RNA sequence: GGCUCAGGACAACGGUUGCACCCCCCGCGGCGGUCCUAGCCGGACACCGCUGGCAACCCGGCGCCAAGACGUGCGCGCAAGGGCGGGCGCCCGGGCGAGCAGCGUGACGCAGCGACGGCCCGCCCGGGCUUCCGGGGCAUCACCCGGUCGGCGCGGUCGCGGCGCGCCGAGGGCCCGACGCCUGGCGGAGAAUCAGGGUUCGACUCCGGAGAGCGGGCCUGCGAGACGGCCCGCAC
């Protein structure tokens, strides 16, 4: 047993959905605590120097970060170890990019870029009501963010609208059966449909049932429903909308592209 | 040192389970407190750094606490004159040894300061016009560093006046 | 050796070995040490107000059902 | 009247408590302040009860009973949270503990053929039960009640007289 | 982080639950009201100067000086704990499967923050324990256990608990193999072999556990019963 907490991380121990070569290295990078866990976050610098290119090595991004060169939800970060997550606003100024931090139909993140008008707010999912201190209601969600003095009328599970600029809420959507939802954990990551029932199980987990745009039908568990609007999404999604291929289809498309 | 692990015990079917790691210190245990009543002498209470950095404070001596006769809603601070009863041991007793669950006699001036005046339950009533009013203890000296309680009412009064009169 | 000193100004002849060092003054409040201790006030008392105000509001909402709050004693 | 009556026997029982000295401690409900036994009418209720939540109900012997248990999952101070299972009683001999006995089965890939296995679980017994040996009843996980126990009962079915034993998946 | 596998055979470990019995640094987001000289408080030590001890290792005395160091502390009431506050066969909001949280009110106590403003809350990683299933061989080991099994009460613990103590009762396990003894016994992901069914191994790359000559104890700290940290015994 460990006598504390760990700082290291081994490369073949990472996350599969980083795609990190197993030649790169013994090790890779260990995301600090922040807004978004181990296992459904990507670091700062995986992104800024295995996609984007815009850097070679672990040094360039140092400085890069350190001379404030990326907004991260409104707010400068100069740690190559701070976690993005789901739902996230990346903006480059120097290059006029703006990026919304998706899932993929695969299972993994991608950028997804965006206008100025709708940069200004994100999504996020509420999963958890308490009383805090003088017994004044309060309200968490998935970024790791509490918000005092909630509307009564807004649930768990519901998601919620905040401008980027004021931490403030605009308007809610509930969870209900004919609502568009992206699932964002497990088989099913990257996946869009409508929800089409809901079957609870006393001291158990609860299982929703959604159904694609073509007609397929998936399970999985309400831990990992995200709902993105009133049966039309509310932000930009990626080129596909939430269809995974079957193997056949994506050989034919790789002999295509080959 | 003293430790709470269960490593050293035996098993269900009374068998030697064997030793695997040494001593750990999550599983430790301190001596007790033994708070002690008055009856370089004085209120004194010490102070213990525990796990997490969190402060819990014990007791060596102490005298009085706060005591609440719950039917009337009358609270004051009293003096606690010694210990009559305890479950536990008798030695316990003979120590005027303060813990939970011990039943006490308190003086009576800050209640018949007041009191003997309006109609309550005849019992307490008879206790105040007395020197002492029986009572129990409700908080955890040791862990909190005092000694609350409250006066004795009904069938519970009846059972320990019953067990302390003959002696 | 040369309370309530409005001034705050002082001396400076010290010693001198050519380069003149003399130590430097520690203790002493001029324009930035009391700018930023009344900026300080004012940002907690702007802070106290909103928060009271915030209270105030959502007070006045919920007029359709039932609160819990630590009331304010003194 | 039916109230009346309640409150009669509950009133009536804290006193032979009391008078029971060979007793070394008084025994009470700690939800239940004492004090309302004085009161002649009957506005402040006198027993202490609760649900359990996962679709049982609460025995009537609990409600109109004149028993304390703090481990008692009805009348007590603890919660039923986790796995519920089922058994046969194996021994029932302790003051308020149960032995009981759970069947299954075990596959071996080898010989492609079946093993029967059994174990012993320790649960608590509260008053509100009576049960005898082959019984059937249901029990759910709790907080360590003691060096062996982690499980509380909450149904009992009885089983016929001199019925054979039988191996009783569950 | 790196090394090794001595010890440990209902344990560790693997999969599956839970804490309505728990603790948690950095980081992210909030929140920020403190009972009874405030143009800025008080005294010291280190380095350093003079004088010195001892083979070495090690330090002594005197003396002016700083703090985001220590102490005191300006301020709209606020830490821990404690008493009282629901029903009438059951079920049909802050929140749950689940009477759980919070609040009011009668008494105690003045903990923490504050001489350039952080006490507190949530999340995150991590840890502690815990349900169920699996978890070596010998019957020239057949009966074993006596805090052993359960109950009541207190104490201690971050916390539940025979974890410890007092009292009471007698129990618990076993041919579906207990208890005892042995192992040139770390476990798993896996490796070798090759029709199909299987046999043998698994020090070593990843995860988890345990140890730093043997046996014990402890300070600092969120976190160590730590050993490129301290104290003792023994062998060197
Ligand atoms: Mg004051
Ligand atoms: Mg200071
Ligand atoms: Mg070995
Ligand atoms: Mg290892
Ligand atoms: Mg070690
Ligand atoms: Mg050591
Ligand atoms: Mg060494
Ligand atoms: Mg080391």
């Amino acid at each position: 047993m460990a006598r504390g907490v760990r700082k290291h991380l081994k490369r073949l121990n990472a996350p599969k959905h980083w795609l990190l070569d197993k030649m790169g290295g013994i090790w890779a990078p260990r995301p600090t605590n922040g807004p978004h866990g181990l296992r459904e976050c990507i670091p700062l610098i995986l992104i800024l120097r295995n996609r984007l290119h815009y850097a070679n090595t672990y040094a360039e991004t140092s400085m890069i970060l350190q001379d404030k060169n990326v907004l991260i939800d409104g707010k400068p970060r100069t740690d190559p170890t701070f976690p993005v997550g789901f739902m996230d606003v990346f903006e480059i100024p120097k290059v006029h990019k703006t990026f919304r931090v998706l899932y993929d139909v695969k299972g993994r993140f991608t950028l997804v870029p965006i206008q100025s008008n709708e940069a200004g707010f994100k999504l996020c999912r509420v999963q958890k009501i308490f009383l805090g201190d003088k017994g004044m209601p309060y309200l968490s969600t998935h970024d790791a963010r509490t918000i005092r003095f909630p509307h009564p009328d807004i649930k768990t599970n519901d998601t919620i609208k905040i401008n980027l600029k004021t931490g403030k809420i605009d308007e809610w959507y509930k969870f209900d059966i004919g609502k568009i939802v992206m699932v964002t954990g497990g088989r099913n990551c990257g996946r869009i449909g409508t929800i089409q029932a809901i079957d609870k199980h006393m001291g158990s987990y609860t299982m929703i049932r959604m159904k694609d745009t073509e007609g397929t039908e998936f399970l999985t568990r309400l831990c990992n429903v995200f709902v993105i609007g009133n049966d039309s999404p509310a932000v930009a999604i990626p080129t596909t909308k939430g269809i995974r291929p079957d193997i056949i289809k994506n050989r034919e498309l790789r002999l295509r592209s080959i | 040192g003293i430790t709470h692990d269960k490593m050293y015990k035996r098993s269900k079917t009374g068998a030697v389970q064997g030793k695997w790691h040494k001593k750990r210190k999550y599983n430790l245990g301190r001596q007790p407190a033994n708070t002690k009543l008055i009856v370089n002498e004085g209120q004194k209470i010490s102070t213990i750094r525990c796990r997490g950095g969190n402060i819990k404070r014990r007791a060596l001596r102490l005298s009085h606490g706060s005591f609440a006769w719950g039917s009337a809603d009358i609270s004051h601070k009293a003096r606690i004159l010694q210990v009559v009863y305890n479950s536990t041991s008798n030695e316990l007793v003979r120590t005027n040894t303060l813990v939970k669950g011990c039943v006490v006699q308190i003086d009576s001036a800050p209640f018949k300061s007041a009191l003997s005046n309006d109609t309550l339950d005849k019992e307490i009533l008879d206790q105040i016009r007395g020197d002492h009013i029986l009572a129990r203890i409700s908080s955890r000296p040791g862990q909190v560093g005092t000694a609350d309680g409250y006066i004795l009412e009904g069938p519970e009064l009846l059972f320990y006046q019953k067990k302390l009169a003959p002696k | 050796l040369f309370t309530k000193v409005d001034p705050k100004d002082q001396m400076l002849v010290c010693e001198l070995i050519k380069k003149l060092k003399y130590p430097k003054v520690q203790r002493v409040v001029t324009d930035e040490k009391y700018a930023r201790k009344q900026r300080v006030i004012a940002e907690k008392k702007e802070i106290m107000r909103k928060s009271l105000q915030q209270l105030e509001e959502y007070k006045a909402l919920l007029s359709r059902m039932g609160k819990q709050h630590n009331i304010r004693i003194y | 009247r039916r109230a009346l009556e309640r409150a009669e026997t509950l009133r009536k029982a804290a006193y032979e408590m009391a008078e029971n000295q060979h007793e070394r401690a008084y025994h009470k409900q700690s939800q239940i302040f004492q004090g309302r036994f004085l009161r002649k009418d009957n506005a402040r209720c006198l027993r202490f009860y609760k649900s359990i939540g996962m679709g049982y109900h609460t025995p009537i012997t609990a409600i109109n009973g004149t028993y304390i248990d703090k481990k008692c999952p009805f009348t007590g101070n603890v919660s039923i949270r986790g796995r519920i299972l089922r058994g046969v009683v194996h021994s029932a001999k302790m003051q308020r503990s149960i032995i009981v006995r759970r069947d299954y089965l075990h596959f071996v890939q080898k010989y492609k053929r079946y093993e029967r296995r059994h174990k012993h679980v320790a649960a608590h017994l509260s008053p509100c039960f009576r049960v005898k040996e082959g019984d059937i009843v249901t029990i759910g996980e709790c907080r360590p009640l003691s060096k062996t126990i982690r499980f509380n009962v909450i149904k009992v079915e009885p089983v016929s007289e001199a019925a054979k034993k039988r191996f009783s998946p569950f």
